């Protein structure tokens, strides 16, 4: 669709469970810009392209957001 | 301020409930302001609704925008008619029955068209509800399936006995005028025997009381009766000899009137005598001083007037016949000359 | 009020409360964030 | 092979699991196009078609037979997946023509029906193909009298595809023959009726021979009875039309008919009852009891095949006059049937069936012939049925072969219904399928699950997204995105203020069966059911008080008026209503005094009725969460010492949550304790206690001080081993304290 879908509007609905407020082209100008998808069929309806984009964007999250309120031995620093 | 906040209302329009959707159109028909834009919108709210909305809503939706736009009418009926026929058919309440088929024949009335299960089961209600049928809802009743070319023989003859020429006081003004229109247009539509006493028996009634132009659309029924039914004949004598014509002469109300008044009584033959005499040639002379070209319809039903009178051989009267010349040159100069 | 009213099911263990919440995060005064001197 | 498979699929039988992979048996090229075509018929209904065939479709189209144009078009219409919306431009209708003026008629009838079948939830060839075919049907019956003929070309062009011109022709032509005989005249009735039609002149000629035929068969009755079937069953047939067809001329003569044979049913002919029957069932006529099945009661043997058709067809229509008796002969009537050859369309075995199936327990179980009968020839079976069928499922035990076989085509059948059906199937299967619940109806549900997701901008009523969303919540299918849009595709404007009393229950339920609460909407439920409160029928605040309280919502408003109006309408709550009820208000932790006063009386008075002593614990310990004295009037006593007397049922669970209550409540009563001590030691006896339990009991015990010598023998080393703090120590440590001791 156009440039006002940005990664920062994605993780916010996405952070907000309210994906599906979104149109079919505007998913797939997301996945087809920013995920970087090799092709999609013009034709998968709401379903399958929220979980391909919600699949993706949660393989790619790597930075925890967890702090363990705990103690724990056996672990090593050097701080 | 409606015309300011109108372009407002296409952004707004799909979020409104139908009770209020209903006052929002009155409004803005009150005026003369409606566009095609929102109710196109309103109508699709209310046709993807239908499964689940109030019965009176849809009657009043569909009825208060029938006289601009009659499609979106026609549709929303068609949404909830099996409902409604269901509901006609269920219910106990005389009033509420009495309620809808009235709106329900009104509505169908002025759309000039109407579904056909619909139309049966309103027919078969109105035959249960014969006691609490005033002058009026018989008449509306009758005139739905008028303008509708629907036939229900049995409901045609059966409400035709039902009058049974049974009038307030015996003295009725108006209450079975304009049904006395609507029983011989109807009668006239679906020809029929049997029901010469009770026309009669109307005739004499109503032409005391039969002041209104619509005397001349009964004339048009009578001889169109005349093929079939030669007890009328005394009926138009009668509608030939009323004192509304009789004031009428004197001065012509309406000159279409007189266009259909000139074709039934050629029609009817009545150009003989000297009362008939007496009456056509201010007509023919009325016609002739018209001021300006005739209108389309009026052109024609003097051309197929003119033409009657050519055919009849029986205008033999000089002066009225040199008078059928002058109209004759008077719409060829319409049509050219 | 169908169904086998007088029959209710088996409800599985495994479900967490879960809520819809929408706008939380959208908004432009909520965009990023801020600092000062 | 796969012009067997076409061929059976076209009469209407159902597949076998063994076919479908027979006829995939390596579906690459060197076979002709219009098996490929046919190939995609077959696996359009079981699923998606495979891309490989449909690259081969694709591929290797040059020439197309009217058989592959016919496959091409419900292959076509018959996809979900629109994978042959694209090169469907490229063959829009076979555009190049060649197929009008050089195919058998035959094959334009084939076109006609197959263009009837809905579309799936860019078209002007459509239209340029509708007047092609439209001239073409014009040009070849112009030149042909025959009435059958002109009939069944009617019947083609039944659907919508004209402006209704070809069929005026038609009344017109076959009004101008003159020659309207008996069977003439009832073909003729059948196609108006079937198209829907009213012409003045054809009415005008029909109406004779039509009061010849009443007027003959009302002095075929006593007097000049000279018995002749063919005219009781052409009289039949025409009042089984007008039945339906409803016409404003045609009723004098039913009229008549029905006025004749109310008053002297003495020995009239067994074929014409069920059609007068079907008949009285329209115009609002009750003259109909004590006449059907008052002298049709074990005599039905002798009908013919058509009459059971619609003897099936009424039996199907108002209850009342449904019997047992009259379900069981005709249950065995339509069987001997199937026994025999000539086997009756399966409409009427099936409408049968769910004639049986809606008595319920007052008869015993179908035959399985009968269910065989029905699982074959699954797809001549019309939708109305298939939702009769899915709705009468549940109202009968001992049914298990019939709904393993009904939850298999709802996937391929969710294009071919309305939503109002897909709503009602839905909830009618969530009652047997949640008994089974099996993993083969994990998939299938999964499936519709997202179709139901994706058009979900067609549903535009409360009562029926409600019914869905409780169908899917009584399936074991728990997920994000169906509640996620129908919490909002329910929350406009238009769509809300349509519920009453329903939709919000059964909404309310849904979602609390799965605990997905939507904040705002929760908030306008709520507020709806607090201001029309007084007015909730039984078995509706058992449904929201469930719901509201898995959710985890404390309103103290909401609750009291939900709990006095429980607590007003107590006799109609069965027991286990009843113990969920408590254990509803229990949960949360909020009290109500009057309920549970009110509420314990019913379930001390029907104890006898409780499963085992378990549900009696369930209901002390719910009474204690909800800050009820347990020491209170002699119900709770009663509920104990039936306990008491019944202690063998009990298990560790319920031995642990009675002893917690004695213990936090300070209940002195001791021969429950003696009994609880008693069924510990049994319970030890078989290896089938926990150390927690041992714990637990040991403790009341020292707490009450009763000494049970032969409890505290046996459980002393299982109840020590949970609460003794052993420090762990080295192996140079153990040797010493041997040195020690």
């Amino acid at each position: 669709d156009f440039s006002h879908i940005t990664r920062n509007t994605v993780w916010g609905l996405w952070n907000e469970g309210n994906l599906f407020s979104l149109s079919v082209p505007e998913l797939a100008f997301f996945l087809q810009e920013h995920c970087r998808v090799a092709n999609v069929d013009p034709r998968a309806k709401k379903s399958a392209l929220v979980r391909q984009v919600e699949e993706i964007l949660s393989a790619e999250q790597q930075a925890s957001a967890t702090v363990p309120q705990e103690d724990n031995p056996h672990a090593i620093v050097v701080t | 301020i409606v015309g300011i906040l109108l372009p407002r209302l296409r952004e707004v329009a799909p979020e409104l409930i139908a009770r209020e959707a209903v006052h929002i159109l009155r409004l803005l028909c009150s005026i003369q302001m409606a566009d095609a834009q929102l109710v196109k919108v309103v109508t699709e709210t209310v046709v993807a609704t239908a499964a689940d909305v109030p019965l009176r809503d849809a009657r009043q939706c569909a009825f208060i925008l029938s006289e601009t736009f009659p499609e979106e009418a026609q549709r929303i009926l068609g949404a909830v008619e099996h409902r409604l026929c269901d509901d006609i058919d269920m219910n106990a309440d005389a009033n509420e029955v009495k309620t809808t088929i009235l709106d329900v024949c009104r509505v169908v009335s002025a759309t000039c068209k109407g579904p056909r299960r619909l139309l049966n089961s309103v027919a078969r209600r109105s035959m249960e509800l014969l006691p609490q049928l005033t002058p009026l809802d018989v008449a509306f009743v009758l005139k739905a399936f008028h303008l509708s070319s629907y036939r229900h023989l049995r409901l045609l003859r059966v409400l035709s006995s039902s009058l049974a020429a049974s009038f307030p006081t015996s003295n009725v003004t108006k209450e079975h005028g304009l049904a006395a229109s609507i029983v011989v247009q109807s009668l006239a539509h679906f020809y029929l025997s049997g029901c010469e006493e009770v026309v009669v028996t109307l005739v004499n009634a109503s032409v005391n009381v039969l002041e209104g132009l619509n005397l001349a659309l009964t004339l048009l029924a009578c001889v169109r009766l005349r093929c079939v039914s030669p007890g009328v004949d005394p009926a138009v004598d009668a509608l030939c000899s009323g004192a509304p014509m009789r004031r009428y002469v004197h001065n012509a109300h309406s000159m279409q009137v007189t266009s259909r008044i000139l074709y039934g009584l050629a029609h009817a033959g009545r150009c003989r005598s000297d009362e008939e005499v007496a009456i056509v040639l201010p007509l023919l002379k009325s016609v002739v001083r018209t001021p300006g070209a005739l209108r389309d319809d009026c052109r024609g039903f003097l051309l197929d007037a003119v033409t009657a009178l050519g055919a009849d051989g029986e205008c033999s009267n000089d002066a009225l016949q040199e008078q059928v010349r002058k109209v004759y040159e008077r719409l060829s100069q319409d049509g050219g000359k | 009020g169908y169904g086998r009213w007088n029959q209710a099911s088996v409800m599985q263990p495994e479900t967490l409360l879960d809520l819809s919440q929408a706008g939380f995060y959208e908004g432009a005064a909520n965009m990023v964030p801020k600092a000062f001197q | 092979t796969t012009s067997r498979a076409y061929s059976m699929l076209l009469l209407g039988q159902r597949l076998s699991e063994d076919i479908m992979f027979d006829v995939v048996q390596e579906q690459s090229e060197t076979i002709p196009v219009d098996v490929a075509a046919q190939a995609a018929c077959l696996f359009a209904e079981k699923g998606d078609i495979p891309e490989g065939v449909i690259l081969r479709l694709s591929a290797e189209l040059e020439h197309i037979s009217p058989q592959g144009v016919t496959a091409f078009v419900r292959a076509a219409r018959r996809d979900s997946s629109g994978a042959l919306l694209p090169h469907y431009a490229a063959v829009l209708n076979r555009f190049t023509e060649r197929d009008l003026c050089d195919t058998p008629l035959e094959t334009l009838l084939q076109m006609c029906e197959v263009f009837a079948l809905p579309a799936p939830r860019i078209n002007e060839s459509q239209s340029k193909f509708q007047k092609a075919l439209i001239v073409r049907l014009f040009s070849v019956i112009q030149g042909s009298r025959d009435v059958p003929f002109l009939c069944k070309v009617a019947k083609a062009v039944r659907a919508f595809d004209a402006n209704d011109e070809l069929i005026q022709f038609v009344c017109s032509s076959i009004c101008a023959q003159g020659a309207l005989s008996e069977c003439e005249a009832l073909i003729a009735f059948d196609m108006i009726r079937c198209c829907d039609f009213v012409y003045e002149p054809l009415l005008d000629a029909m109406e004779p021979v039509f009061r010849r035929l009443v007027e003959s068969v009302s002095a075929m009755l006593e007097g000049k009875s000279t018995i002749n079937d063919v005219e009781v069953r052409r009289c039949a047939c025409f009042a089984t039309l007008q039945s339906e067809f409803d016409c404003p001329d045609f009723e004098t003569l039913a009229s008549l008919l029905v006025h004749t044979v109310e008053k002297n049913v003495t020995g009239c002919p067994v074929e014409l009852i069920p059609s007068v029957g079907l008949l009285c069932v329209r115009t609002r006529r009750t003259s109909a009891l004590y006449i059907v099945g008052n002298k049709l009661e074990g005599n039905m043997q002798q009908l013919s095949d058509d009459a059971i058709g619609e003897l099936a067809r009424l039996l199907v229509g108002t209850e009342n006059l449904a019997t047992k008796e009259l379900a069981v002969e005709f249950q065995s009537v339509v069987v001997s049937r199937l026994l025999r050859q000539q086997s009756l369309p399966p409409d009427v075995v099936a409408l049968s069936a769910v004639v049986w199936l809606r008595q319920g327990d007052k008869v015993g179980t179908i035959d399985e012939r009968s269910v065989d009968y029905i699982i074959k020839w699954m797809y001549a079976i019309g939708s109305s049925v298939y939702t009769d069928l899915c709705l009468a499922v549940h109202l009968s035990a001992s049914v298990e072969s019939l709904s393993n076989a009904l939850i298999d085509d709802l996937p391929r059948r969710l294009e071919l219904l309305t939503t109002n059906e897909m709503a009602n199937a839905i909830f009618g299967l969530g009652e047997v399928s949640d008994m089974g619940a099996r993993l083969s109806h994990q998939l299938v549900a999964e499936r519709c699950s997202d179709y139901v997701v994706d058009h979900s901008q067609e549903f535009w009523s409360g009562k029926v997204i409600a019914r869905l969303l409780y169908g899917f919540s009584r399936m074991h299918c728990t997920k994000r995105s169906l509640y996620n849009v129908f919490a909002t595709r329910l929350a406009h404007r238009p769509v809300f203020s349509l519920l009453d009393q329903e939709a919000i229950s059964f909404a309310i339920a849904a979602f609390g069966r799965v605990k997905y609460l939507d904040k705002k909407l929760f908030d306008r439920f709520t507020r709806w059911i607090l201001d029309h409160s007084k007015d909730l029928n039984a078995a509706e605040l058992l449904l929201t008080i469930r719901g509201v309280s898995r959710v985890m919502l404390l309103n103290d408003q909401l609750y009291d008026d939900l709990g006095s109006k429980a607590a007003e309408k107590v006799k109609e709550f069965p027991i286990e209503s009843q113990c969920v009820l408590l254990s509803s208000f229990g949960s949360l932790g909020v009290e109500h005094e009057r309920l549970a006063s009110r509420m314990v009386s019913s379930i001390a008075e029907n104890r006898e009725e409780l499963t085992d002593a378990t549900k009696a614990v369930d209901v002390i310990t719910s009474l204690w969460s909800m800050n009820y004295d347990v020491e209170d009037d002699k119900h709770v006593a009663q509920l104990a010492d039936w306990v008491v007397q019944r202690a063998e049922e009990l298990t560790d669970e319920s031995i642990g949550k009675l002893c917690l209550v004695l213990s936090d409540t300070n209940w002195r009563h001791v021969p429950l304790v003696r009994a609880i001590a008693e069924q510990s030691v049994r319970l030890q006896g078989q290896q089938s206690i926990s150390p927690k339990c041992c714990r637990e009991v040991l403790d009341v015990l020292g707490t009450f001080m009763i000494h049970h010598q032969g409890a505290r023998e046996n459980l002393s080393a299982l109840g020590r081993s949970i609460s003794k703090e052993r420090i762990q120590l080295s192996e140079e440590e153990e040797q010493h304290l041997q040195l020690l001791l």
